[PDB]
């Protein structure tokens, strides 16, 4: 049934990008832990690289919760006019 | 008084009654065991454990700075050029302020607690917030704060630094570096006393970046209760 | 039809296997970074206990804003006993 079909060739499609996205990103890991083995005050950038991380992160638990907030405020108009 | 806080609940007076202080006298005798025996003894464990730090650290290295006091006695050279450092000395208010800013840095190492000599870095850090101010007419803005404060370390030379910085963080409860003060001006002077040894920039960005995020996290966090409340707060009105 | 079904059904878990395991060799690395931090030498113990802090804090707010979310769902579900 071309409905699976179609739609698994576009899920191959998205995993695809989102892991050369992936891998991307794993590589300039690499290319960061590749260079100065220790005390270069390579490791302070190693400190904002988890501050970035940190910053994501909360974010992501941000925009996380006021979605949250949408689903539950329209779910609750149903469960009162219904 | 700890026995006076500590009666006033009963199982306040159990840890009274249990003291860690015989496993100390045992583990600190040969350092860093100390420091993950107390952490873990306030990790197991409210304004107690202030008293408990209180406590402990008026009962319970330390050597070696000297290289800082070369170094900043060195430093003598330094004017405030190249800090950028906006404090203009001229003026009567400020002198007065980066005086006892300095005043605050020297009273550090005659502390008691940790955390009491927390204290008294912060009332530094709220002294050269007040110099700065006064100088540009205008808060002070976060990059200006670190190179004032070594500035502050860099004239005037605390009895025992390092021996002071590493003492509190080998106990005092971390419980400290999450929002507040007295830790964000601690990491501060540590960046301080890091940095002075020959970019200082990225030291105030960092640090900057940590303590918002921070700020954050303790906001969506009560957030998160506010929604869950107000909802289910409401959810029973009907 | 089944034939392409059955051969990209084959490609596909085979990108999210492979997926999958790049991800954890991205969190491996990072861990590893994470594991730069604590060291005998140019420290700042102070800096990097803080970046700590941080990212505790924010790893509970996920099991926060989840429970938020199964406990704002289990009132709903006594609005649902409304009737």
């Amino acid at each position: 049934t071309r409905d699976q079909v179609k739609k698994l060739q576009l899920m191959l499609r998205q995993a695809n990008d989102q892991l050369e996205k992936t891998m991307k990103d794993k590589q300039e890991l690499e290319d960061f832990i590749k260079q100065s083995s220790e005390d270069s005050s390579h490791q302070i950038s190693a400190l904002v690289l988890r501050a970035q991380a940190s910053e994501i992160l909360l974010e992501e638990l941000q925009q996380g919760l006021s979605q949250a907030k949408r689903d539950v405020q329209e779910q609750m108009a149903v469960l009162m006019q219904s | 008084e700890f026995i006076e806080f500590l009666k006033t609940h009963k199982t306040g007076q159990e840890i009274y009654k249990q003291t860690f202080l015989e496993g100390m006298h045992y583990k600190r005798d040969l350092i860093e065991e100390q420091s993950e025996c107390a952490q873990d003894f306030y990790h197991n464990v409210e304004k107690i454990m202030d008293q408990i730090e209180k406590y402990i650290m008026t009962r319970l290295d330390e050597k070696k700075d000297l290289a800082i006091q070369k170094r900043i006695r060195a430093l003598r050279w330094v004017t405030p050029q190249m800090l950028c450092v906006p404090v203009n000395e001229d003026i009567p208010e400020v002198s007065d302020m980066v005086v006892k800013a300095i005043t605050d840095i020297i009273e550090m190492d005659s502390k008691r607690v940790p955390r009491d000599k927390l204290a008294c870095i912060t009332k530094c850090s709220k002294h050269i917030f007040n110099a700065i101010k006064i100088t540009k007419n205008e808060p002070a803005s976060a990059d200006d704060f670190l190179p004032t404060l070594i500035y502050i370390v860099l004239k005037g030379n605390p009895p025992r630094l390092q021996s002071n910085i590493q003492y509190i963080t080998r106990f005092c409860n971390p419980s400290r570096l999450m929002t507040g003060e007295d830790g964000y001006y601690f990491t501060n002077l540590c960046c301080a006393v890091a940095f002075i040894e020959k970019n200082l920039d990225l030291l105030s960005q960092l640090n900057e970046r940590q303590e918002r995020i921070m700020n954050e996290a303790k906001k969506l966090e009560k957030d998160l209760i506010d929604w869950t409340d107000g909802i289910a707060r409401e959810v029973q009105d009907i």
